[PDB]
RNA sequence: GGUGAAAUGCGCAGAUACCGGGAGGAACGCCGAUGGCGAAGGCAGCCACCUGGUCCACCCGUGACGCUGAGGCGCGAAAGCGUGGGGAGCAAACCGGAUUAGAUACCCGGGUAGUCCACGCCCUAAACGAUGCGCGCUAGGUCUCUGGGUCUCCUGGGGGCCGAAGCUAACGCGUUAAGCGCGCCGCCUGGGGAGUACGGCCGCAAGGCUGAAACUCAAAGGAAUUGACGGGGGCCCGCACAAGCGGUGGA
């Protein structure tokens, strides 16, 4: 069911526009650098259109990765 | 020639072939092999039993240089992709970590007609 | 673009009493200002056809308030067409 | 490497795979959604700047100023031309290999135009909701984007699906009307000939716009129904095939 836990509840509050909040914005990527599908995140219609141009910001400034490779795990 | 403890396994699985070049912690070609070197001539080469075979004859040239440990890397989705991966755990070689890193554009080149 | 206070200017500099946020004249102006930051913005960005639109719905919208004034009083017109110096 | 299988092709002047550095062009993965915006063609990597449209709120302002528009003016994907740059990858024409009875194709390995930037042309399209443009009226239900509020819910603007009334040839439309009325526009008037000819008009050109007739046929059409049929699928059965025994075809 993909019914693990969306990342909206696994945190206190925060701002979606503070690019270098990388503790949080690591849990909005995958085991690739891919911005988590809206179903995983559980973000609003506004919210993940914001968190979109955020991790596109906090990428150019190196902080958050463009892609990874893969752990067979 | 020389001796090497830890070395890393590169696997390139196409459709018309599957290729294993094994190296050292830098990425330097110790021994390499694909199905077409095993004896396979045409469409023969892509079979999952060819991938099992390259990841033998390549991992055999590599114990010839005394190979102990391997980490694996794989490039593609192809016939018997993981059949070689297994063909290495089954050759007598510690499989460290196993990684996939497929060439993935972010949309640059228009592919050929045949998409 | 424009901000409140420069707007303020044209507004009160034009209004026929104080708090006439919009009479006719006001608007015949406000556009004149907007058209004109637009004539320029375009006079270099020649390939912005898209905004050329908005210009013309404004070139236009003016030209009616124009005639409206030509009709319901031609003096307050004579005075509004010198005070902005249009036609051409 | 490539395919159904293969050869042209590239490699013992060292290819592929493999690490590190470098240049150059073209696009922008995940977020990307039945989602947004725009008048339309059309538009998504990230930043700033110059701007256009638009919605919500308070109802403060002038006070019918409003609608539509023949012609004129401007915008208009893709290919196409013109001068000059650019050319990674794709790739008409073209060069080969394979398939086939033949293959000027489907499949494979190269290849100029061209796609890319500019600046001027070209000004067509299944340019498509195939529904020109405003306003007023007529059950609602859920979904979805976006505004405002005394946010259990109320109320604006959008995009979708199902349905009242009613329309409709039927399909289907269905408060995003193809429902009920008002204004204005352009357009149709049987199929072929034909988007041709004649003439004017536009462009450098390729061509476009406007646009007939003579003659010939009783049709050309639209939805919809029962079947038949598919190298369309879904589900069953027969010694239909397979698993087994024995023969014919030969004498
Ligand atoms: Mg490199
Ligand atoms: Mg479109
Ligand atoms: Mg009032
Ligand atoms: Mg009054
Ligand atoms: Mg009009
Ligand atoms: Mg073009
Ligand atoms: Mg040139
Ligand atoms: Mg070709
Ligand atoms: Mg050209
Ligand atoms: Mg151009
Ligand atoms: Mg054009
Ligand atoms: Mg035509
Ligand atoms: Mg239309
Ligand atoms: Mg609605
Ligand atoms: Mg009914
Ligand atoms: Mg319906
Ligand atoms: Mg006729
Ligand atoms: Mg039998």
């Amino acid at each position: 069911p993909s019914r693990k836990a969306k990342v909206k509840a696994t945190l206190g509050e925060f701002d979606l526009r503070d690019y270098r909040n990388v503790e949080v914005l690591k849990r909005f990527l995958s085991e690739t650098g891919k911005i988590l599908p809206r179903r995983r995140t559980g973000l609003s219609a506004k919210e993940q259109r914001i968190l979109a141009k955020t991790i596109k910001r906090a990428r150019i400034l190196g902080l958050l990765p463009f892609t990874e490779k893969l752990v067979r795990k | 020639k020389r001796q090497v403890a830890s070395g890393r396994a590169y696997i390139h699985a196409s459709y018309n072939n599957t290729i294993v070049t094994i190296t050292d912690p830098d990425g330097n070609p110790i021994t390499w092999s694909s199905g077409g070197v095993i004896g396979y001539k045409g469409s023969r080469k892509g079979t999952p039993y060819a991938a099992q075979l390259a990841a033998l004859d390549a991992a055999k040239k590599a114990m010839a240089y005394g190979m102990q440990s391997v980490d694996v890397i794989v490039r593609g989705t192809g016939a018997g992709r993981e059949q070689a991966i297994r063909a290495l755990q089954a050759s007598g070689l510690q499989v460290k970590s196993i990684v996939d890193d497929t060439p993935v554009p972010h949309n640059g080149c228009r592919p050929k007609k045949k998409f | 673009p424009i901000t409140k206070e420069e707007k303020q200017k044209v507004i009160q500099e034009f209004a026929r009493f104080p708090g006439d946020t919009g009479s006719t004249e006001v608007q015949v102006a406000l556009l004149t200002l907007r058209i004109n930051r637009l004539s320029e913005h375009l006079k270099v960005h020649k390939k912005d056809h898209h905004s050329h639109r908005g210009l013309l719905m404004m070139v236009g919208q003016r030209r009616r308030l124009l005639r409206y004034l030509q009709r319901e009083d031609p003096e307050r017109y004579r005075a509004l067409i010198e005070k902005l110096g249009i036609r051409g």
